[PDB]
């Protein structure tokens, strides 16, 4: 947030505890909305043998 | 078969208990062999039915080339019966029971010899092949399983695969076996199953190759 020290002192008055600290707008400590490509495991039953259906 | 027919008028003729005398008790009588392969001498020849396969190889086919400790492995009875290694065939009979208990089984009597200078998974994928051809198709087991195996062992022999599979192969034999119409899938089942059973360290350390060369 860019407020100025007064006005970043009067509002911590006014509530009693450290705004700057915690701010409810988001900002650049967010993450990116462009990611990596993912690799998603497969589960546990992807075996090639001793997989037989009638079992599972 | 042509042998059965052959003998049985000559065992008319001369007893039943004189052919009872060669062999053991339910392996009675003499066969027909045919030795190829890796040997000195290939032949046909006749003996008494128990006879152990070292003396026969070693005796009317001239011994493996290169000597005995060339030898890598022996198909006893044709393509249809799995192969055994060195270390079971040094003091094995041939007749039914005691290939059985090799689980092989004696087969048609037809010795094929394999020395060590051999790719014996090129061998084995060769007979897969051949049984492929040879199959006439019309129930699925034999035929979608039997070219499933044929291509399975066609990757194996240049080390395209990876281990996880051999398993997996083994299983589709055993879908084969036992399901066809007939006994040609049981007859291409059992050569995969023995080559898998007796060489997967071979098979192992071909795909470890391949895979370390193909990065
Ligand atoms: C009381 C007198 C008014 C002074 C005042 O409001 O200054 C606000 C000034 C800015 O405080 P802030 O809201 O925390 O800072 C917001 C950004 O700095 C805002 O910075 P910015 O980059 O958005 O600049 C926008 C700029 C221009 O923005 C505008 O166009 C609006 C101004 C029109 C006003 C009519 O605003 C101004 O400079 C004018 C502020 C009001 C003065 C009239 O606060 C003070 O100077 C302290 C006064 C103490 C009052 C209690
Ligand atoms: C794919 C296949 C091919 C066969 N080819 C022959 C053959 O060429 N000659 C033969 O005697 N038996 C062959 N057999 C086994 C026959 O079933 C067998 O000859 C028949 O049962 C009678 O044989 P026997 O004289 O031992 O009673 C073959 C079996 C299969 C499954
Ligand atoms: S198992 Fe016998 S009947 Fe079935 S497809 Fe193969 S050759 Fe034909």
């Amino acid at each position: 947030a860019s407020a100025t020290r007064v006005i970043q002192l009067l509002r911590n008055w006014a509530s009693g505890r450290d705004l700057q600290a915690k701010l409810q707008l988001r900002y650049q400590e967010i993450s990116k909305r462009t990611q990596p490509p993912p690799k998603l495991p497969v589960g546990p039953s992807h075996k090639l043998s001793n997989n037989y259906y009638c079992t599972r | 078969n042509v042998e059965t027919v052959a003998v049985s008028p000559t065992i008319c003729r001369r007893g039943g208990a004189w052919f009872a005398s060669f062999g053991r008790e339910r392996n009675s009588g003499t066969k027909l062999f045919n030795i190829s392969g890796h040997v000195n001498h290939p032949c046909t020849v006749e003996e008494e039915m128990s006879v152990p396969l070292k003396e026969l190889i070693e005796k009317h086919a001239g011994g493996v080339i290169g000597g005995w400790d060339n030898l890598l492995a022996v198909i006893p009875g044709g393509s249809s019966t799995p192969l055994i290694p060195k270390s079971v065939c040094e003091t094995v009979l041939m007749d039914f029971d005691a290939l059985v208990q090799a689980q092989t089984g004696l087969g048609t009597a037809a010795v094929i010899v394999m020395d060590r200078s051999t790719d014996i998974v090129k061998a084995i994928a060769r007979l897969i092949e051949f049984y492929k051809h040879e199959s006439c198709g019309q129930c699925t087991p034999c035929r979608e399983g039997v070219d499933w195996m044929n291509k399975v062992m066609a990757r194996f022999v240049k080390g395209d695969a990876r281990p996880a599979e051999i398993d997996s192969l083994w299983e589709i034999s055993k879908q084969i076996e036992g399901h066809t119409i007939c006994a040609l899938g049981d007859g291409a089942a059992w050569p995969v199953q023995g080559l898998i059973r007796h060489f997967r360290p071979e098979l192992e350390e071909r795909m470890q190759q391949f895979a370390l060369q193909h990065q």
